[PDB]
């Protein structure tokens, strides 16, 4: 438990020094903290937050004080208390698996993965979040990028068959065209909403494609009817029926990425956390599979020099080769093992006859009302897997992190797009605006926004990670452990973030669909 | 308990097709892969292919990738096995076996099904004597019949010690033929009473013809 | 394609002796080797899985071992019910293949055959062709040579043999060779002989007759 008032008095006792108001404030807050034995977990943390606030005040007021060492050590005790308050007061997790597929028809691959979770979690309610108003964003994004490609190939048509037109100069010349075609749709969209507010996105898109690119609406209507039917048969949950999310101040950020930027991934980062906050449960990317029974391959020792991802892929590749829960699965890694070690995997799987002996079930889980558990990989945290109770404190901090991070972006982006300038002038005007507002504490965050307009159309662009991605979760965790809000410069080490780790026993992360969907962007091909 | 009941014996002409069934019962059908294996007369076992329940995922052997097609009726817990361009060399027994995994670990097999491929048509066996005497041995000659098999038996089975019903031989004409012999000590209490109650099911033939030492 | 070569093709042993069956692979299969037992008229039965793992309901006298390319099936004490055919399959590589098998035969003392010859039937004589049968009754080993001689002139290409499975009581075999020929050819030669050579015979036995009469 946390140190008591009398102990802290003895801890920072300095003879021949006056009892400062800022000091007694710390003792008053700590004494009344130890009387909150009946309050909620959140209320207990909001108290430790004030205690830390007052301690930071004292240290900043009396910089040469002899109490500082004791109070700087007392600060560490407060962080320890938060983690103990986290790992000791646990409530049941809302048994809900949240998946997301928005802006297009759900893929057969995603449905297969999802069913694997259903088969081993019959007590969990599944929700595949879709947008009934926006099934054509994907085809729209594909229609414009494809037309923008041909227009870029029409130019440079004389030198595309020889060098001097590398993939670097091609994507640049193509983006300025995409920006004009993208800027044009947003104007038509914005003008159609004020003229007829009863229209949905799909109504604006399918008429926009029928005029500027000669698309058949009868084929688009049948694509919507097909996409709606397919997802409703698989635990579909319409975002337009998510009233709490649709009324909050984070819905414009969702529609900003969906309609204007066509970044379905970013719109999912915004949606997943708000759903987890309002309902609670477990979010999972569609390329995640249930955890493997720990005692399954216990007898096959892992090689010394291989990575963890290798072995996890081997385990899944072996399971799918011999049980075929997902047909056509790869074996790139299982085929790298000795013939005798392959026989070991084959043998153990031959002794198993049911899936419950292969994949584990989530079952009765419990988490702190303060925490949001996140997945881990060799690069750090990753929001492909999340576990949180309803209305957890971190989920609110994470939402606030994203909402605050989009303000800084849109504060410098809106004044640049409002002017009907080309891509190059907008980018330069957008970069000149971030470096002005850039203060020596959010530098890294601002250094990642200069590419915001090029997301989805360029290789190796990772701005989503900083806006709504894991970077915003790391900042939220820092907000918690630092008793503050609005963190921008991450100073947490791996050991700090491991307090919010999802156990590797609950998620199989190194799947084929995941190791194929990730970044692999040396794919300079040039088409034909 | 666990059973794999397969279709009855089939007889098709070259070119035609045939579908063998394999009904599984006594275990969760969706937990075991269904494999198929061939065995031509006096040859090794040949893995044809496999199908898994819960989905039509199939894998065939290279030799059978064109000739065979495996499907299932999950509603009935059965597996179907279709052969197309039937060749005479496809005459064999066809087993269905279950496996816990993709690769063939065939823990339980079926009785098998005999598919006979030939241009010959159904014909009953013509029996001829074989009863000289000069211990002495006498028998019968079940000649010219198609398709297999026949059930030769002697006097319903009163004295069966010493009976030898040889396996059928395939003649150039396309019909089968075998013999059934017996050893007896001539001078004993069995001067006569020696018949060959042969039976042929495909043709509906049940002839019991008696013969004994030739006349001089 | 992984070729599995089993050796020996035939193994002659008596109940109570030690049987050791080999299975060779053209390339390493790890330890994914299975053994099957098949008796005439029945479906294969699984004995050992993955080279050495035991199967339920299989007596302990059956055991397996091996790794890579060389695999062995051992039967400590042969029981009468163990004499049958044994196959090995590999499961580690596609397509999955079986061996040619090993026939496990009961070994007994040499038993000479009882040679008998039979002339055609009057029913068949007039009905097209004519069949002359030569019976080799209860003999061991299985190898035997039957030769048809017509007027001292041998015959071949116009005869077919058939051998029974090893008997359950005396462990002997039996062979029936049939000389098929038209009535015309049958009615233009005098002597029809069957010559039998076998390990149990000091010299070839020659049972024969002339155009059926007494």
């Amino acid at each position: 438990s946390l140190v008591n008032r009398k102990q802290l008095e003895k801890m920072a006792n300095v003879r021949f020094r006056v009892q400062e108001d800022e000091y007694v404030a710390i003792l008053d807050a700590l004494e009344e903290y130890h009387n909150m034995s009946e309050n909620t977990v959140v209320e207990k943390y909001l108290k430790l937050k004030d205690i830390n606030s007052l301690t930071d005040i004292y240290i900043d007021t009396y910089k040469k004080s002899g109490r500082n060492k004791a109070l700087k050590k007392f600060k560490e005790y407060l962080v320890t208390e938060v983690l103990e308050l986290k790992n000791n007061n646990l409530t049941p997790v809302e048994k809900n698996l949240h998946f997301v597929w928005i802006g297009g028809q759900i893929n057969d691959t995603a449905i297969n993965y999802i069913n694997q979770w259903k088969d081993v979690n019959s007590d969990y309610n599944v929700n595949v979040f879709y947008d009934s108003n926006a099934f054509l964003i994907n085809t729209l994004k594909k229609t414009i990028v494809e037309s923008a490609t041909n227009d870029t190939l029409e130019s440079f048509r004389e030198n595309l068959n020889d060098p001097r037109f590398d993939y670097n100069k091609f994507y640049r010349k193509r983006m300025e065209i995409i920006y004009d075609k993208q800027k044009n749709f947003i104007n038509y969209y914005k003008t159609q909403r004020e003229e007829n507010p009863d229209l949905i996105i799909d109504d604006i898109v399918k008429i926009y494609l029928s005029n500027e690119y000669s698309k058949d609406i009868d084929e688009l209507n049948s694509y919507i009817e097909e996409s709606l039917n397919k997802v409703t048969e698989n635990s579909g949950n319409d975002v337009r029926n998510f009233e709490e999310f649709k009324g909050g101040e984070s819905f414009k950020l969702y529609e900003q990425e969906l309609v204007e930027r066509w970044n379905l991934a970013a719109a999912s980062d915004i949606l997943r956390i708000s759903a987890l906050k309002e309902v609670g449960g477990v979010y999972l990317d569609v390329d995640m599979l249930p955890g493997i029974q720990p005692d399954l391959f216990e007898s096959i020792e892992k090689p010394s020099s291989v990575t963890v991802d290798f072995w996890e892929m081997v385990k899944l590749e072996a399971i799918m080769k011999y049980k075929e829960y997902i047909p056509g699965y790869t074996s790139e890694h299982f085929d790298m093992l000795d013939e005798e070690v392959q026989s070991s995997f084959e043998s153990v799987l031959a002794s198993k006859s049911d899936k419950s002996e292969i994949f584990s079930s989530l079952g009765d889980m419990e988490a702190s009302p303060l925490e949001v558990k996140i997945a881990f990989n060799s690069k750090g945290i990753i929001n492909q897997g999340l576990i949180s109770v309803k209305d957890s404190y971190c989920s609110n901090l994470i939402v606030k992190q994203i909402e605050n991070r989009y303000k800084i972006l849109n504060n410098s982006l809106n004044p640049a797009i409002s002017e009907d300038n080309d891509f190059n002038t907008t980018t330069n005007a957008f970069i000149d605006s971030i470096m002005a507002e850039a203060n020596a504490d959010n530098g890294r965050f601002m250094m990642e926004l200069g590419k915001y307009l090029r997301v989805g159309f360029f290789p190796d662009v990772k701005t989503t990670i900083n806006l709504s991605g894991p970077e915003a979760y790391a900042a939220a965790y820092q907000d918690l452990l630092m008793f503050k809000e609005g963190s921008m410069n991450i100073h947490l080490i791996e050991a700090d973030l491991r307090n919010f780790e999802i156990s590797k026993t609950n998620i199989s992360q190194s799947t084929e669909q995941e190791m194929a969907s990730l970044w692999s962007f040396d794919d300079a091909r040039a088409k034909a | 308990q666990v059973q794999l009941v397969q279709s009855g014996a089939e007889v098709k002409k070259p070119g035609a097709s045939v579908k063998v069934s394999c009904k599984a019962s006594g275990y969760p059908f969706t937990n075991y892969f269904m494999h198929w294996v061939r065995q031509a007369p006096g040859q090794r076992l040949e893995w044809i292919g496999r199908i898994n329940p819960y989905n039509g995922a199939t894998s065939y052997s290279l030799n059978f990738r064109d000739k065979a097609t495996i499907t299932l009726d999950k509603s009935a817990s059965t597996a179907y096995m279709e052969l197309s361009s039937l060749r005479s060399e496809d005459t064999a027994v066809y087993y269905c076996a279950r496996s816990t995994i993709t690769s063939p670990l065939l823990d339980f097999w079926g009785q098998g099904t005999l598919v006979t491929v030939s241009s010959a048509s159904t014909k009953g066996p013509s029996v001829f004597p074989l009863a000289p005497s000069s211990t002495a041995a006498l028998g019968c000659l079940v000649k010219d019949y198609f398709p297999e098999p026949v059930t030769v038996s002697w006097n319903s089975g009163a004295l069966t010690s010493g009976v030898h019903t040889f396996p059928a031989v395939l003649q150039s004409s396309g019909l089968y033929s075998l013999s059934s012999v017996v050893t007896v000590p001539s001078s004993s209490l069995g001067t006569q009473t020696y018949i060959c109650n042969v039976n042929h099911k495909p043709s509906n033939t049940k002839v019991d013809k008696r013969v004994e030492p030739k006349s001089c | 394609e992984i070729v599995l070569t089993q050796s020996p093709a035939t193994l002659s042993l008596s109940p109570g002796e030690r049987a050791t069956l080999s299975c060779r692979a053209s390339q390493s299969v790890g330890t994914s080797i299975h053994w099957y037992q098949q008796k005439p008229g029945q479906a294969p039965r699984l004995l050992i899985k993955f080279a050495s793992e035991s199967i339920s309901g299989i007596p302990a006298r059956f055991s397996g071992s091996g790794s890579g390319t060389d695999f062995t099936l051992t039967i400590s004490s042969l029981e009468p019910e163990d004499f049958a055919v044994y196959y090995c399959q590999q499961s580690n590589k596609w397509p999955f293949t079986f061996g040619q098998g090993t026939k496990l035969e009961i070994k007994r003392t040499v038993a000479a055959p009882s040679v008998f010859i039979f002339p055609p039937s009057d029913e068949q004589l007039k009905s097209g062709t004519a069949s002359v049968v030569c019976l080799l009754n209860n003999f061991y080993p299985r190898e035997a040579k039957v030769q048809w001689k017509v007027d001292n002139a041998l015959q071949s290409g116009n005869s077919q043999e058939s051998v029974t499975e090893q008997d359950s009581k005396d462990s002997t075999y039996s062979l029936s060779s049939t000389l098929t020929l038209s009535k015309a050819d049958y009615e233009k030669h005098k002597v029809y002989a069957c010559e039998v050579t076998h390990q149990g015979l000091s010299s070839p036995v020659t049972k024969s007759f002339n155009r059926g009469e007494c």
